[PDB]
């Protein structure tokens, strides 16, 4: 059961989660400029919402 | 197998060695001989652990 | 006085080797040997000239030599180099290991060799600077800059840019696993200084006034975990040690001498010097977690050592078993236990350095790394396996070696303070025997027909045998006669223990 | 107030550079020569650096209600001038191979220097607008310089529509604040009703496009791949260095920035900027997109200091030194990229897979990229580490635990791609102003090394400048 080292692998999951979450964020980028402006509107929406809950 | 088994006995032997230094301080055999009854006026229960594990 | 010079010779030598690289190519080997000779001369001069047998109860501030210099005056960051007794043992050890590193790299000419040696002196000088460090920022800066040049060693010299396994797994895990925890202890340093700045009203980064800063309970505990995380990824502790076998199995064995014999020292040095005295009640609360992690480390490293099939990862997994004794030693209230840790620690370096030199020596003899592939080389080699038998014998608690007195005074002090976790701990000696014999029987005992390449074997040169003979005789004198260095470290160990006792 | 000689000595940076545009434009119409125009433009920018001493003879004072001249603005004008000096020295070797009209380049960079040195001096909301747009029009047009490629025009058009869009958001926000307050002067503003805060959020949108913040960062890859490398030196360093000064001064002076309603929103943007930069930055195999990805994370570290500007006075010098270190690191790295394109070469072929070797091709230039690339990360012996260290101290000082943790884990994530480029310059291999371009990046390498090991003299300059 110790032919492969368990705790080295189970504390590598920060790197696994970071790399996979980084790949998802790269896939979130598109290149189509309409969604860039939609990102600007949706940042304005959340900033005003986050300011009105304060 | 002899090497593994003799070191199990040596762990058992060193256990009594820790206990003798904790209880009677000096490990010299003769000084131990006439120091053992001086230190053992009150408690004796733990000496069987020392001696059984020495055995 | 001597301390600025004694941390700067490694950096001066790297500049001069790279300067004379244009002049010649056989120069930096001979330049490097002399420069490390000067390092040991100043280190041994401090051993002999200084009052190594000083007063056992001269307070927590006590130093044979001390340097102060303003570096960044806005926070009081100063070059506060100051040498204690046990710190001087560390300096002399790394000077000797530096001589071995530059001797194993002899007759190793490449496309560039001055670059290798300026990096070699840079990393060894970084370890010296950690060992002489009382200011917290200077300690942290040196702790993190000895960590950058080994990455270039594993990258450009793990193998010369042919296979991608020498960077993207081995060297990268080595770098990240240390630096994330280094930043953790930096913010731990800053939280401690800020609570001291609220208490008194001065921006100071010095150890003496941060030593007794008033902190409420439940606050210094988090900072003690913050210090211990950076001190648990450098010496191999149970949750975070995956970098060690990869680092030792890929770097050249001279880089492995640096990576094992002396980088493992500085974390327990910091546990003795910077973590224990600053946080007495937090460490008293954290003690049993440390004992549980210590016993788990000894048993875990031996099992993983028994189960492994190669040699560099084999000795790399002995190291994690060895350091568990040291961690249990530090987290107890006994003077004898700490003095056992020091002799065990010096012997740990001396018993890992010879094995790594010889494992690299065997590989370049046979051009085969896997242990189970060979076997029965005793009829072929004339001096390698006999000397290797004693080093494998010195790994476990065999008397006449320094490791026995080291591990075993820890056990005396450990049973003095707490019975049940010590009686579990002693069984690692039986497990130390089984992986020691596994190494010996799989490598050297058997028939030479186990491998085809075990039928044409080279000879062994004089200087490697000279530097192996010196280590075996040096390690035997430490096992038989360990009194001189224990008399050296008594007062430093004593005041740390008295402060840990009296401050609780 | 009227014009006094104190005002003219204070205005001397905006004046020397403007006189340079006129002389450069007359020289273009006279001869249309590359050598004379490069010499005339660099002399004017060097004359602006000399005249920084003369405004240092003048104290902290106003010129008009639009501008306030302090010693803070002295340092920011200097950062912008060295970036303009840096971009013209990197453009001559790239433009020698350009086919025609090789002389409009320095005219646009000079206009952008006017815009940069106008956002250093700010006291009214209108000067904020005269500065943003003065620098954008050269950056509208210089990423489209050499439009003969199929991607420079692509990059110019994407940046053009988006930058006009941000300016329209900034202007609409700028008025919705002035509806409540009687004046648009930064100081006079705020004298927490929702319309003022709502107007403030619109200015954050219009400012966070150019500062490359998290929901506005989409332009920073594409134009950095499309633009010429001489333009990328200016677009990475000078624009955001100049822009960060005015957005810091607005929150320092305005009492509305003291309130926690804006503070929480900017902190979340800073949190997400670090994360959404340093995770998508790993997979890139292009050096220009790689530097553009790192720019988002560097402006995020600047924001985690800026949120704690209002708690402790150490944030002023912290922002200043990280900007100085960030200037030197990016100029050295982008200069090596541009110095590999010693002719025009049409489309330059630069990639992380194209940078195998490069030590046995050109060893000195590989050393500069490695030193700067380790300086971007947080490795010590480099000025980036001291800048990283102050932003950690500022976050510790203000008890922003999530934000300082984000910097550390962002540093932990972002170490990976910097190190690959540092080692990829060591794998197996697959004119006079060029020597001058090499001298500029080599000079920067010496500076970042000596100010990482020995960082006190740069702090003395910064505390000299801060009021």
């Amino acid at each position: 059961l110790l032919k492969r080292d368990p705790l080295n692998s189970m504390m590598n999951i920060p790197a696994v989660l970071s790399r996979f979450a980084g790949k998802g964020l790269l896939l979130s980028e598109n290149g189509y400029l309409r969604w860039y402006v939609a990102s600007m509107s949706i940042g304005a929406v959340v900033v005003l919402a986050l300011l009105m809950v304060l | 197998k002899a090497f593994v088994v003799t070191r199990v006995g040596d762990v058992f032997l060193a256990f009594a060695l820790f206990i003798l230094y904790n209880e009677l301080g000096t490990l010299n055999f003769r000084e131990m001989v006439e120091l053992a009854p001086a230190h053992f006026a009150d408690g004796n229960n733990m000496l069987m652990w020392a001696t059984l594990m020495l055995l | 006085m001597l301390l600025p010079w004694l941390i700067l010779i490694p950096f001066i030598g790297g500049f001069l080797c790279w300067q004379t690289e244009r002049f010649g190519v056989k120069v930096p080997r001979w330049i490097a040997l002399i420069t490390m000779g000067l390092t040991l001369a100043l280190s041994l001069q401090l051993w002999l000239q200084g009052g190594y047998s000083l007063t056992q109860s001269a307070g927590i501030p006590q130093w044979q030599s001390e340097f102060d210099m303003p570096w960044i005056p806005r926070f009081g960051i100063s070059i506060h180099l100051a040498i204690d007794g046990l710190s001087l043992l560390m300096v002399v050890l790394t000077g000797l290991l530096g001589v071995l590193a530059v001797l194993c790299s002899w007759k190793e000419i490449e496309k560039y060799q001055g670059f290798f040696h300026l990096n070699l002196m840079w990393i060894l000088g970084g370890v010296i600077g950690v060992f002489l460090a009382i200011d917290m920022f200077l300690f942290f800066f040196f702790w993190e800059m000895m960590l950058v040049p080994m990455y270039f060693l594993i990258a450009l010299w793990g193998h010369k840019a042919s296979d991608g396994k020498t960077r993207i797994t081995a060297a990268t895990k080595f770098f990240i696993y240390t630096q994330a925890s280094g930043l953790v202890m930096l913010i731990a340093i800053l939280a401690l200084v800020f609570v001291h700045y609220n208490a008194t009203g001065v921006w100071t980064f010095n150890y003496e006034e941060l030593l007794n800063t008033p902190m409420s309970s439940g606050v210094e505990y988090l900072l003690m975990l913050g210090f211990f995380i950076a001190f648990a990824v450098k010496m191999p502790v149970v949750p975070l040690h995956g970098w060690l076998p990869d680092a030792h199995s890929q770097a050249p064995t001279a880089g492995s001498v640096d990576l094992a014999g002396i980088l493992l020292k500085t974390a327990a040095y910091g546990l003795l010097r910077f973590s224990l005295p600053l946080f007495p009640n937090a460490s008293a609360e954290f003690a049993p977690i440390a004992m549980w992690l210590g016993v788990i480390g000894i048993f875990y490293g031996a099992w993983m050592a028994f189960a492994q099939t190669d040699i560099k990862r084999l000795i790399a997994y002995t190291s994690v078993s060895h350091m568990g004794f040291v961690l249990i030693a530090i987290y107890t209230g006994s003077q004898l236990a700490y003095q056992g840790a020091v002799i065990q620690m010096i012997a740990h370096g001396l018993s890992a350095a010879g094995l790594f030199i010889l494992c690299g020596q065997l590989y370049e003899r046979i051009h085969t790394r896997d242990m189970r592939m060979m076997g029965g080389l005793w009829s072929k080699m004339k001096w390698l396996p006999a000397l290797s038998l004693f080093f494998a014998v010195a790994t476990l608690g065999m008397p006449g070696t320094g490791n026995f007195v080291g591990e075993f005074m820890i056990l005396f002090g450990s049973f003095q303070v707490v019975p049940v976790i010590t009686v579990i701990s002693t069984f690692g000696l039986v497990f130390a025997s089984v992986y020691s014999l596994a190494m010996l029987h799989r490598a050297y005992f058997g028939k030479a027909k186990s491998q085809i390449a075990s039928q044409e074997l080279p000879g062994m040169s004089l200087r490697e045998l000279f530097m192996i003979l010196l280590l075996v005789v040096l390690l035997v004198l430490l096992g038989f006669y360990p009194q001189p260095i224990l008399d050296t470290s008594h007062s430093a160990i004593g005041n740390i223990q008295q402060w840990f006792v009296n401050s609780v | 107030m009227t014009i006094t000689p104190q005002n003219l000595i204070a205005l001397l940076p905006l004046l020397i550079v403007g006189l340079t545009v006129v002389v450069v434009m007359l020289s273009i119409a006279w001869r249309r020569n590359h050598f004379l125009n490069a010499t005339l433009s660099v002399i004017g920018l060097n004359a602006a650096l000399v005249s920084l001493w003369f405004v240092g003879q003048a104290g902290a004072m106003d010129v008009t209600p639009l501008m306030r001249v302090d010693g803070f603005a002295m340092l920011y004008t200097g950062l912008v001038l060295l970036a303009s000096l840096a971009t013209c020295t990197f453009a001559y070797p790239w433009l020698e191979g350009y086919n025609d009209n090789k002389d409009e380049f320095y005219l646009l960079v000079l206009i952008a220097a006017l815009g940069g040195i106008l956002l250093a001096n700010a006291n009214h909301l209108a000067s904020l607008f005269l500065g943003i747009e003065l620098i954008s029009l050269p950056l509208f047009g210089l990423v489209g310089y050499a439009f003969r490629q199929k991607r420079s025009l692509e990059a110019s058009i994407k940046y053009t529509i988006l930058s006009a869009a941000a300016s329209s958001f900034l202007l609409f926000g700028m008025a919705l604040v002035y509806a409540q307050s009687g004046d648009l002067s930064f100081v006079a503003l705020g004298k927490n009703e929702p319309l003022l805060l709502a107007g403030f959020g619109l200015m954050i949108v219009g400012l966070g496009f150019k500062l490359s913040l998290v929901p506005f960062h989409l332009w920073t890859p594409d134009v950095y791949q499309g633009a010429p490398a001489p333009v990328s030196t200016f677009l990475a360093t000078a624009s955001k260095i100049a822009i960060f000064g005015v957005v810091m001064r607005l929150f320092l002076y305005a009492p509305v920035g003291d309130s926690e309603a804006i503070r929480v929103v900017l902190a979340i943007i800073a949190f997400a900027s670090i994360i959404f930069g340093n995770l998508m930055a790993l997979s890139q195999t292009n050096i220009k997109r790689l530097l553009g990805y790192s720019s988002i994370s560097h402006l995020g570290y600047l924001l985690v200091a800026l949120i704690a500007l209002q708690t402790g006075e150490m944030s002023m010098e912290a922002v200043g030194v990280y900007l100085a270190g960030y200037l030197f690191s990016s100029l050295g790295a982008f200069g090596v990229v541009s110095l590999m394109s010693s002719p025009y070469r049409g489309p330059d072929a630069d990639s992380l897979f194209s940078y195998r070797g490069l030590f046995w091709h050109r060893p000195i230039l590989a050393a500069v990229m490695t030193v700067m690339m380790l300086s971007l990360a947080g490795i010590p012996m480099t000025l980036g580490f001291i800048g990283k260290f102050y932003v950690l101290a500022v976050g510790v000082q203000a008890h922003l635990w999530w934000l300082v943790g984000a910097v550390v884990v962002g540093s932990a994530i972002g170490l990976y791609y910097y190190l690959r480029v540092a080692v990829s310059l060591y794998l197996h291999a697959p004119n006079w102003q060029y020597s001058a371009g090499g001298i500029v990046v080599l000079i920067s390498a010496l500076l970042v090394l000596v100010l990482g090991v020995w960082p006190q003299p740069l702090i003395s300059i910064v505390r000299l400048a801060m009021p």
